[PDB]
């Protein structure tokens, strides 16, 4: 169990990538 | 993570707007020193034709 | 009464007359030549000199050889018995099968039809291209344009509607190859023999070819439009019949008034063009033209060098025409065949009240969609197409369908595209385009609107991508 | 006497003005008292305008200039192939005189429209991107275009060295005789080039007409004029030939020189008024003969140079309006490592499958509209988005395809070995694999169906096309070979 | 025998002749001026009258002044003698040393070496510098190109060749100044004579020197480089000796000959150069070649007029090289040094079979990841780095560390770098590319990899940061 | 003539780009000399001219008037041309049109933001 | 346009007048003749000019776009000489309004076009910066007094270079 | 004459651009051939003639100098253009000077990274 939080949106540089078998945000 | 993305949001996106606007500059000065390069080109090809004459 | 040669210098050729005076315009004929060399007045230099220009090449001519004044401009063979055969830009036959036997001869230069004489009739003439009769149909009897850069399908889309148009042509066509590929005449040429449409061992004949090429000297490139035409007046005013008249490449009478200009003295206008390229086109363009005598339905490939529709020789081209069909090496970079510019092609009979409100309100709704994707293209290239509203990125996936179902495999495209021609009625291309932008097929993906002719092949297509 | 005679009035940049000459041809040569040559381009009523052949400090004022009578010629036949030539056809090679036995005229107008038949058989580059994508036929005019250091002369030089397979024979009509003028080149680079044509063995079927940047400018004005009228040679005889202008932007350049220094006002980018025709003249000379005049055929592939990639630029757009198609070769591909850095969407055949085999048609049909639409989608999908299966799907074999399209030098392909290459890419035999490994799959498939399956490349040849037992037996090897490759 | 001045125009003197007329490139002699003045003629202009373009100044000619020919072309001194002298272009010393005395002279116009006489040999000839020994390798006997804008960094360059090169070589060189600073000839003059390339006081010089700086008139720009090809081909040819001729800067010549064009009154062509600009570039380039009968390893400086590549000046320069070094602006000011845009400088020698395969592969790794990098900087302006995805981001992390290893300290340019000289060996810059590719450095700071010699010492570097 | 009775006409002049290389061709083969585009010296003395003659007539000659509507072609949108930027100058107003406005749906053509009238209010009745 | 520009050139020569009892002369050059009949009704209307009396604060003068090239090029040099006066004679601290600057190197590069010179970058006259600097320098505070000069630009292209 | 009288001289030339203009309209009038902005072929010469004229002369000579501050004007911080790159080409580095520092209050403006002194340093007490 993980299991990683972001958003749905871009445009916010690292956000996702920082963080990056389920997953919060598109 | 949303208090984290929406400060990282108004950073990234002020820092494009930034950026845009430098470019717009960049892109605005290469506009003009195109636009009166072809009008001069232009006039030194007819003033060429024109001189090469009788 | 005789002249002398005084100057030769490329095609521009100076020639002396101790007596009369030959008027401009006025074709001559230089002596000790092994094929007829024809001289046309171009000006009244003053001394008793005129100055020319050749019809074919310079080489061997020497100062002081005599030149007969013919009494008048450049004459052609006209009537039923140009049909069938190729002549060149003095009315010689170039297709080896003899004299052309006329007793009817015409000059190339003449006056245009007057404002009395004009006709103001305009009916659709369906070509079952999707793009053409959608957006910017034509009209019979009107004067249609095709614009584009070099290599970017104005020839393959005349030639296809050749095919959709002139095969079937109850009256006569007219082709004028004008500078452009001799393969492409010879290409053409036994094309119309298969077809039937010019026969070599009866009457029954229905096409008459004029070819000057790009082998030949401006002189040639700059009159041979003139011939073409000069044939084609024949048949609008003294057969009356409906008259198709093709010409490739209408840019090439220009571009070779600009070779000589020069030479004939003249100050160059912007972008090294002589300073008569308007009234030059005028005069000629004016005579190609539908009267109250008969109808000539013309279509004119047009020329765009450095791909710059600002040329001064395209940019002048465009109030000669009722229809304009301009073609883009950025869309057929694409893939997208032909390569049609919907947001830049347009039609005097595009009017809700000559084609019915519903053809109207397609074509209007298939350029607002195509306009508003090109206007966020560059947006969404940066900020993403997760940054729209689900309305925006239902207008970006239609558009993109759109811009496929526009393309279209030609017959004469067939060995360029791997694909059958597909010719579409007016209806089917209403209905397809008016489903699509209905929202009708959002469920299907892009490419199954991609080069097919009816929206029920995009179907089709659509269950054969899957498996 | 100032008839068969004159005397230099002036002489400066090439450009001689001569007092008599009174009988003197439009375009006649001339000689003048040194022995240097010249050609009469400008009579007018007190003054010929003669072009050098050479340095003027050969003529002075005063000299006598002497009637030849007669237009340019060249040596012409057999006997030129495997020699190095300046654009009057004089040896430069230092392997002794050229041992021709005819003569032809360099300023012939090209054939008209009956002499002529469609094009309809294949020449082959040996370039996959090229055959399969933007094929050539013999008569064809096809233009190589692109920035400096893009590759240009690379495709002609391997065109060349791939009719050694056909040239070898005893079949004189799949034989192909190839010309190369070098026009503004500096020497040791066609010297280089040479050397290249020699160690490859393909020399002895080549003619170089070398004009290179020393040499006067009417010169390199005329060879590309005198090279085809060799070519013509083979054309007018029931013989095919390949000739490469290597390049024609040198020889607008070196006219505009002649043309502003007779006095000929210039028009747009000071090119004289007919740069068009100076260049179309010279193209419209390669055709396909019909059989009533002999079957033969001459095929030009000319080179122009761009400037920061623009195609869409005056000269560029002239020959492109000129020639049967052009490739387009572009700098960003190149480096990327695409090479051939062929632009598929902006390059063109103008004849099309005519000029293809049954086989290479069978499996290139579509691909060139395909990897348009590829690159297309290319860019509107680059963010990671929500792309379907349909869209998935052509990504993937557009990245294939164009792998598969990549190239090295000197090993100009056999068209049934091209095929048995592009049948893997366009059956769909190799979407599962890594991008990168493409070209690793290539090699060993290649060597494997060429070591092993020899009857069946043999028969794909000899058929020239894929029979219903040709699809088996290629299915059979790929599917096997492709399930090794994959664990 | 003798001819009168009838019109002057700058560099541009008529003289009539009333007793037989000289010939095209003869060098007249103007009468009654404090120094030597030539007229070379150009042309013959009917009416016994030639047009001429003088080697020096024309202020104080007046007509009817008195011209003798010569009978012969500019001719200068050639041979060993010529060595650890200045001469100017036509051939007198301007160093004060007296006299020239060689056992010959030679005229500075002569024919090209023909199709005959060429080498195809392709050797590979190592400077020490990284981008150029990588992606764009120079070649013993080959033609090489400078190209850059003002201030960029041609001459600082041609400068460390000097450096690299001209020391590891056993024969003889010759530098020209053509149309630059006068006090950089100064400069390069008194560092020979320091190190010793220039002896004063024995037979030992191994350099010749030829100057006609931007203080010069039109016609001594125009004609100073055939004066210094022309003491190259003595070595060359005479000799048969390994050669290098070293240009700063080439340009001068096609721009010179753009001033003299204005007063031949020839119609311009495009950009108001004269309509011989390619002519004349190429009868002169064609003579800076290696033969079958000596080696000449040129390097020759090409000013870029207002950084635009497309001027028609250094457009047709591109094809008379083997190998181009091809300077950027852009990125000059990101402090990359030497300025070399890895994607627009080639060589005929990058070729597996030449090279080796090891090398060639490395190159155009290199060359990929930058294109890949490039290709992405319309987004990365707008958005920056972050904006990628994970794949995109290895690239451009690792293109930026390529990008900086490509940088490296010149010993000649110590004062603005701060940083000692590095030479690195051909070996050490494939490998140090080698592993940067492979992703072995992945976890160093892109800053550990500027401004260094060998991979090592961004090892070191990113070691003493954290 | 209707000016001048107290009475009211309005003239289109469609177009004047058209008119003004009708010009130039007379002007560069009487070898007059030419400047920007090829156009000599005097042709926005030509367009003045014509465009002054549009005018309001007080009560004392009349009351009557003359309305010009020139009509330009510009080229790639670019109304800093020659041609268009002299008739920009001479004129009380312009209005702009745009084919990204007119493929978009925005039919008239106008580009309200750049299109301007000098004249204003004072040309409208009080409803407006 | 709309942007209140004649209200502050009549308010201008109202108050410099007032305050520092210095003339005005206004200098339409390229002047729309039906704008030069509103300026010279507003200029009575504000009462800048007295038709009745000898009260006055400006001369007006007038080179209207229908004019030839010459006549549009001088009319600058005649306003500034009309203001010459008021400085050199009668010590006066003077105010020019040139209307507008562009429209006088326009008509200059007319006027250079019509004389055949060779036309120079972008089409202006080769004589640009001295055609400009004869007519500025003139324009200045001498021992006497001074003219000041308020200039309209027109900004071609809306390209400041 | 300072720098030939064993003294020392210093120069400024304010501005270049300006010199240059005033040679172009020579030049045009004189109907030379235009290129680039229209300027003449032998623009550059006529800045290079001149700054080679500043000059360290040795001690035979007297050991005197004449120092050039030549001045260049720039459109819009562009110093890629055709002049500035003529100049840069001839002198020993240049102190640039930015609007975007100038408007901050940064003065001098002077952008300290793209300021060279190409043969300064030598010529620069030990102290500072
Ligand atoms: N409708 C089409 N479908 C598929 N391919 C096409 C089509 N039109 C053009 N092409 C391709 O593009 C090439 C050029 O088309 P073509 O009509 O010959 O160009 P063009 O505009 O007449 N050029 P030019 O005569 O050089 O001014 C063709 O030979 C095809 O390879
Ligand atoms: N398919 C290929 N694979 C690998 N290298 C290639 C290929 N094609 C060309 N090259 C290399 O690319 C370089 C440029 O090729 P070349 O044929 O000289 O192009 P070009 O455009 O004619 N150059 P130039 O005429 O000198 O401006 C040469 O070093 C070739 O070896
Ligand atoms: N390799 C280098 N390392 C550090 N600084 C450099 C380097 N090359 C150039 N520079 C900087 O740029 C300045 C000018 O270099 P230089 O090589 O003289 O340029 P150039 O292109 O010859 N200029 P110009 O002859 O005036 O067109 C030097 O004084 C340095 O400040
Ligand atoms: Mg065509
Ligand atoms: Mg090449
Ligand atoms: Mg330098």
């Amino acid at each position: 169990l993980i299991i990683g939080v972001s958003s749905d949106r871009g445009l916010c540089g690292a956000i996702h990538s920082s963080v990056a078998i389920i997953g919060v945000g598109d | 993570s949303t208090t984290s993305e929406q400060s990282a949001r108004m950073t990234a996106m002020d820092n494009a707007s930034k950026n845009a606007s430098e470019m717009i500059d960049k892109l605005t000065l290469t506009f003009n020193r195109t636009r009166q390069a072809v009008i001069t080109k232009e006039l030194i090809e007819i003033i060429s034709g024109a001189a090469a004459l009788d | 009464t005789t002249g002398r040669i005084v100057a030769v210098i490329g095609a521009v050729v100076d020639v002396q007359f101790d007596e009369g005076l030959p008027p401009i315009l006025n074709a001559l004929e230089v002596q000790g030549r092994e094929t007829r060399l024809v001289l046309e007045v171009a000006q009244h230099l003053g001394e008793s000199t005129v100055r020319t220009i050749a019809m074919d090449g310079t080489e061997g001519l020497v100062r002081g050889q005599k030149v007969l004044d013919s009494g008048a401009p450049i004459r052609i063979p006209v009537g039923p018995e140009t049909l069938g055969r190729i002549m060149n830009v003095i009315g010689e036959p170039i297709d080896e099968r003899g004299p052309i036997k006329t007793k009817q001869f015409a000059a190339i230069h003449a006056e245009a039809p007057e404002f009395v004489e004009m006709s103001v009739e305009q009916e659709i003439l369906v070509t079952g291209i999707k793009v053409v009769d959608l957006l910017a149909p034509y009209a019979k009897g009107g004067k249609i344009g095709l614009f584009g850069g070099a290599g970017v399908g104005k020839t393959v889309l005349i030639m296809e509607l050749i095919n959709n148009v002139a095969k079937a042509h109850g009256g006569y066509s007219v082709f004028a190859g004008v500078g452009e590929r001799t393969r492409e005449g010879n290409d053409l040429y036994h094309e119309m023999i298969e077809s039937g449409v010019i026969n070599l061992k009866d009457a029954t004949s229905k096409v008459a070819l004029v070819y000057g090429q790009m082998n030949e000297p401006p002189g040639a490139r700059a009159r041979v439009a003139l011939t073409g035409l000069t044939v084609a007046e024949y048949f609008r005013d003294q057969e009356g019949q409906d008259v198709l008249l093709f010409i490739d490449n209408i840019f090439r009478f220009t571009q070779a008034g600009s070779e000589v200009s020069a030479l004939l003295g003249r100050i160059p206008s912007a972008v090294g063009y002589q300073p008569t390229l308007a009234t030059d086109m005028g005069t000629m363009q004016e005579r190609i033209t539908t009267t109250k005598k008969g109808s000539i339905t013309s279509v004119q490939a047009i020329y765009v060098p450095a791909d710059d529709l600002t040329d001064p020789a395209p940019a002048t081209t465009f109030a000669h025409l009722d229809a304009t069909t301009v073609l883009s090496r950025a869309i057929a970079e694409l893939g997208i065949y032909p390569a049609v510019d919907p947001l830049d092609s347009t039609s005097r009979i595009m009017d809700p009240n000559i084609v019915g409100s519903e053809h109207y309100d397609v074509a209007r709704g298939v350029q607002k969609i195509l306009q508003d994707y090109k206007s966020l293209q560059d947006i969404i290239a940066i900020l993403g197409m997760d940054e729209l509203s689900e309305e925006d990125k239902l207008t970006v996936s239609r558009a993109r369908k759109i811009q496929r179902f526009l393309s279209q495999p030609f017959q004469v495209a067939e060995v360029f595209t791997g694909h059958l021609g597909k010719l579409v009625p007016l209806k089917e291309t209403i209905k397809g385009f008016q489903q699509i932008l209905a929202g009708e097929y959002d469920h299907l993906p892009e490419q199954a609107f991609y080069m097919v002719g009816p929206i029920e092949e995009a179907v089709a297509k659509a269950d054969k991508l899957a498996e | 006497d100032l008839e068969e005679t004159g005397r230099v009035l002036s002489i400066g940049d090439g450009i001689a003005r001569v007092h008599g000459l009174r009988n003197v041809q439009a375009e006649e040569m001339v000689e003048f008292s040194s022995g240097l040559k010249g050609m009469s381009l400008n009579l007018e009523p007190d003054n010929v305008g003669v072009v050098v052949f050479g340095n003027d400090k050969l003529i002075k004022e005063g000299d006598i200039v002497k009637r030849t009578g007669a237009i340019v010629d060249v040596p012409v036949g057999e006997e030129l192939l495997g020699r190095v030539v300046d654009a009057l056809g004089n040896a430069i090679d230092g392997k002794g005189p050229i041992g021709s036995k005819a003569r032809r005229r360099v300023g012939l107008k090209a054939p008209g429209i009956i002499p002529r038949i469609s094009v309809r058989e294949p020449m082959q580059t040996g370039i996959k991107a090229v055959d399969s994508l933007v094929p050539i036929g013999r008569g064809q005019r096809e233009l190589i275009i692109g920035d400096r250091q893009t590759g240009k002369t690379s495709i002609a030089i391997d065109t060349i060295i791939n009719q050694k397979r056909f040239n070898d024979g005893t079949d004189e009509k799949k034989k192909l005789y190839c010309i190369y003028v070098a026009i503004g080149q500096k020497r040791s680079t066609v010297a280089q080039l040479v050397k290249r044509l020699t160690d490859a063995d393909a020399m002895k079927y080549t003619i170089v007409v070398s004009a290179t940047a020393s040499d006067a400018a009417p010169l390199q004005y005329l060879a590309p004029y005198s090279g085809c009228s060799m070519g013509e040679y083979f054309r007018d005889n029931g013989k095919h030939a390949l000739i490469i202008y290597d390049d024609l932007s040198k020889q607008a350049v070196a006219y505009r020189q002649m043309s502003l220094l007779l006095r000929r006002p210039p028009g747009r980018e000071a090119y004289p008024g007919d740069v068009f025709y100076l260049h179309s003249r010279l193209l419209e000379r390669a055709a396909k003969m019909n059989d009533a005049f002999g079957g033969g055929s001459l095929t030009a592939l000319p080179v122009i140079e761009t400037q920061a990639g623009d195609v869409s630029a005056y000269i560029p757009t002239n020959v492109i309006s000129i020639t049967d198609g052009q490739i387009f070769l572009e700098t960003e591909l190149f480096y990327k490592g695409i090479r051939p850095a062929i632009n598929v969407g902006l390059s063109v055949s103008r004849v099309g499958s005519a000029a293809q085999t049954r086989a290479m048609k069978q499996v290139a049909g579509t691909m060139k509209l395909e990897l348009a639409q590829y690159r297309e989608v290319a860019a509107f999908a680059q963010f990671g988005s929500d792309l379907d299966a349909a869209t998935q799907q052509l990504l993937s074999r557009g990245v294939r395809l164009t792998e598969l399209l990549k190239q090295g030098q000197y090993s100009p392909m056999a068209i049934e070995e091209q095929v048995a290459v592009i049948y893997a890419g366009v059956r769909g035999y190799l979407d599962k694999l890594e991008p990168s490994k493409i070209t690793k799959f290539e090699n060993a498939f290649l060597s494997h169906v060429i070591s092993q399956h020899q009857a069946l490349l043999g028969k794909i040849r000899t058929d020239g096309k894929i029979s219903e037992e040709s699809d088996a037996k290629l299915k059979e090897i790929v599917t096997n070979f492709l399930a090794g490759f994959e664990a």
